[PDB]
């Protein structure tokens, strides 16, 4: 989400972190991914750091004797070291030699603090007689060639969590969608690590994680999903952003105004209203439609039109017409044109007659295709054929 | 049957390395160069090569040890050639477009390699990717105009 600046808890340019107290955990991530629970708590020695493999070939800067705090350069390298200085030929060459922060310093004697030393000593305790300034990480082992204990100056370090969120309502539709605040602080590491030489400068951040919790899904469904976003509103009066962690369901329709004979047109509303928990339980759509004429409407599957299939009739859709017959002739039959029709007189029709009744006939167009013995069919009664559909065929 | 890819596997099948264990290296390399360089001498004045025994040293040895440190000393500069492999490709690859051919610019490289391999001096620290990848360049491009062009012509 957002990220914090703070110089404070940041270090000087590397250092280790002999610090006391902070809680945090492993956690997954003593690493980044930060609860930092709480800390007045954590002090340092910024160090110099430079880490090199080579030879044992160039500089006998030096611990043991210190070299320059100041500005030299050590096996053909620098420092703006601030100190006294270690080696580590381990390796027949090396591969790294560290500028240690601060004064050298100056015993011997050593039993003194080689006996009084693993500790980072204290202000006003003194040396051995030799008073202090800050909680002076002594050297843990008084310096070699004799003489000098080692004070590379410490800084000690604070957190409890959050500095204050100003006129601020992390907030969503938050009926379970729990979308809302959470700064995330953070810190790299611990008593045991030894930093390289610029700034470690996170070890406090705010990072802002702004988390959606709850599992209902007729609000807030996508757990993994359901993710925030951010436009640009309270920018009047309070110009200044608000920052919406907004999150959504912002679904479509089709056209509404494609409306077409044989297709069910197309019309339409919303529900809305924008600000809601949308809008509670919300029945959005329409399309309402035509028909190709206006008329009885049968082959219908009660329910939803999951089918394209809808009579919409007339006396001639459903045909019909004058039999100079009689009252005469029954129902529902499938004329072809000329058959015993107005009986004694025969006429057009394919399909439902469905009655003959002033001489008024009901006969319908249903047109026989005769088949034959072995199709390899298509389809079906009352499945209102779609114009040239492709309807059975015969192999 | 990709070819460049059919070594481009393999190499990727040997792994890369790091100055200091490019170092035990280099020490090795020379131990083993400048060996010969006697074999050499003691050739140019004499039978015109020692090249008999622990005398085709005249350094002393117990002769089974000197093939043997001859045998470590050179390894490393084979551990080390293949060590690198890539990068020349990525140098090479380069003139697989300039001309002559992937393949065969991989060779050229290798070549230099080699030379390059060798000369070169873990006193002055720096890295051979700042002096190795000179080498190759060089090799390379006397092949596309060592040839590439089916008539010679001055590659000056």
């Amino acid at each position: 989400v957002a990220e914090l600046i703070d110089d404070r808890y940041r270090t000087t340019t590397g250092g280790f972190l002999k610090f006391a107290g902070v809680e945090v955990q492993k956690k997954g991530k003593a690493k980044l991914g930060y609860e930092v629970v709480q800390g007045g708590t954590l002090l340092w020695i910024p160090e110099e750091t430079h880490e090199v493999n080579k030879d044992i070939s160039l500089l006998l800067v030096e611990d043991g004797q210190y070299v320059e705090a100041g500005t030299e350069v050590v096996k053909d390298i620098f420092c703006q070291n601030s100190g006294v200085v270690e080696v580590t030929q381990k390796n027949d060459i090396l591969r790294e030699v560290v500028v240690k922060p601060g004064e050298l310093l100056m015993v011997d004697d050593p039993e003194a603090v080689i006996g009084r030393d693993n500790t980072l000593l204290q202000p006003g305790e003194e040396l051995l007689g030799q008073v202090a300034t800050e909680l002076r990480y002594i050297q843990y082992v008084e310096s070699p060639e004799g003489p000098a204990l080692l004070s590379r100056p410490v800084v000690e370090f604070a957190v409890p969590s959050n500095p204050d969120v100003p006129s601020t309502t992390s907030v969503s539709q938050q009926t379970g969608r729990s979308i809302q605040m959470r700064a995330v602080q953070r810190l790299p590491y611990k008593d045991s690590e030894r930093v390289k030489s610029v700034e470690g400068v996170e070890l406090l951040r705010t990072q802002l994680v702004l988390e959606i919790e709850q599992e209902g899904e007729q609000e807030h469904n996508a757990s993994p999903l359901a993710a925030d976003i951010e436009l640009i509103p309270d920018l009047e009066d309070a110009d200044v952003q608000r920052l919406q962690l907004v999150i959504l369901e912002s679904l479509v329709l089709r056209r509404d105004i494609a409306a077409d004979a044989t297709q069910g047109s197309t019309q339409t509303s919303l529900e809305v209203k924008d600000g809601d928990t949308i809008v509670p339980g919300s029945v959005v759509a329409r399309t309402q439609i035509l028909s190709k004429e206006g008329g009885i409407v049968r082959g219908v599957q009660k329910g939803s039109e999951a089918v394209r299939r809808c009579l919409v009739l007339r006396h001639s859709d459903m045909a019909t017409l004058n039999i100079s017959a009689k009252p005469k002739v029954k129902a529902g039959d499938l004329i072809v044109a000329g058959t015993e029709l107005a009986p004694g007189i025969f006429a057009e029709e394919s399909g439902q007659i469905v009655g003959v009744k002033n001489y008024a006939v009901t006969i319908r167009a249903g047109r026989p295709y005769r088949v034959s013995p072995g199709a390899v069919l298509q389809i079906e009664d009352g499945d209102l054929v779609q114009r040239g559909d492709n309807l059975v065929l015969l192999v | 049957e990709d070819s460049i890819r059919l070594y481009l596997q393999e190499i990727g099948r040997i792994r890369l390395l790091r100055a200091d264990e490019e170092i035990e290296l280099a020490r090795k390399i020379a131990d083993l160069l400048e060996l010969e360089r006697v074999r050499e001498r003691l050739s140019e004045k004499l039978e015109r090569d020692p090249r008999d025994s622990e005398w085709a040293e005249a350094v002393q040895l117990p002769l089974p040890a000197f093939r043997y440190r001859l045998h470590i000393g050179r390894r490393a500069k084979d551990k080390m050639v293949q060590s690198n492999l890539r990068l020349v490709v990525s140098i090479a690859k380069k003139y697989m477009n300039r001309g002559l051919s992937f393949q065969d610019l991989i060779q050229e490289g290798s070549l230099g390699l080699i030379r390059a391999a060798e000369k070169f001096d873990h006193e002055k620290g720096y890295k051979f990717s700042t002096y190795a990848t000179w080498w190759i360049r060089q090799a390379i491009t006397r092949a596309i105009a060592d040839q590439s062009r089916t008539i010679r012509l001055p590659v000056h």
